[PDB]
C-alpha cells in the first residue's frame, strides 16, 4: 500500500511541475509558511521535474 | 486492566491526548511502525513518555 | 521463491483449522490471560467525551 | 488494492509524461558498460527529456 501511495504522489508531483511550468511561483519559507526551513524549500526546488518560468 | 487499568493504558490515553497517530504517520501506513507506535516508545522512553510519567 | 508479480495475495498454507476438522500444525492445550476493559475505561471515556463538551 | 494497482500501471502506460524521472545515474562505458563508447553516452545523455538531478 506504500509502495501505491508512493507512485501516487510521484505522478501528482511530476504532473504538477510539467504542468506549471508556464506559470510562475511563490513559495513562503517560514513558521506558516509552504515550508518549514528552507532548506525544505530548496530541497523541494531540486525535486521539479521541468522549472517553471520564475520561482 | 479486569479490575483497575495499567500503567500502559494511561501513557497511551495521554498520548492520544497529545495528538499523535501510529499508524497513518506522514501518509504512508504502517501497522507496526517502531518508530511512531505507542509501544516502541514507551520502551524507550521518550521524552513524550517522560513528560507524561512527570504529570 | 520468485515475486507475486506485483499483485498481492492472501493464502494460508498452514492454517489452524480445514472446515470443521483441526489442522494438526499448531497446537491448542495452552491458557492465555485475558484482560478486558473495567469500570475505570468506562469513566476514561466518559472524561473524554467531557472534556470535548468542555473545550467546545 | 490489486485493482488501484492496475489502475496506476494503465494510466502510466497510456500518459507517456509520468514516467518521466530526473533521479540520479551512472552510466558506465567500456567493452562490456552500458555504451560502447563514450559519444554514444553523451548522444543518449543530449537526448533524456529531463534532465537528472546529477550524471
Amino acid at each position: 500500500v506504500n509502495g501505491l501511495a508512493d507512485d501516487i504522489q510521484k505522478m501528482k508531483d511530476t504532473y504538477e511541475a510539467l504542468t506549471l511550468s508556464n506559470t510562475d511561483v511563490t513559495y513562503t519559507v517560514g513558521q506558516k509558511g509552504d515550508f518549514d526551513t528552507l532548506n525544505h524549500c530548496f530541497e523541494h526546488i531540486e525535486d521539479l521535474i521541468v522549472q517553471p518560468k520564475s520561482i | 486492566s479486569k479490575h483497575t487499568t495499567t500503567l500502559y493504558e494511561i501513557i497511551e490515553s495521554e498520548l492520544q491526548r497529545l495528538g499523535l497517530n501510529e499508524f497513518v504517520n506522514n501518509d504512508r501506513i504502517h501497522f507496526n511502525d517502531s518508530k511512531h507506535a505507542f509501544m516502541q516508545k514507551m520502551l524507550y522512553f521518550d521524552d513524550d513518555v517522560k513528560q507524561i510519567v512527570d504529570h | 521463491m520468485y515475486i507475486n508479480n506485483g499483485r498481492i495475495n492472501y493464502n494460508n498454507e498452514y492454517g489452524y483449522r480445514r472446515g470443521i476438522y483441526r489442522e494438526p500444525f499448531y497446537s491448542d492445550n495452552a491458557d492465555y490471560n485475558t484482560n478486558s476493559k473495567s469500570y475505570y475505561d468506562y469513566l476514561a471515556r466518559f472524561n473524554g467525551f467531557i472534556f470535548e463538551l468542555c473545550d467546545f
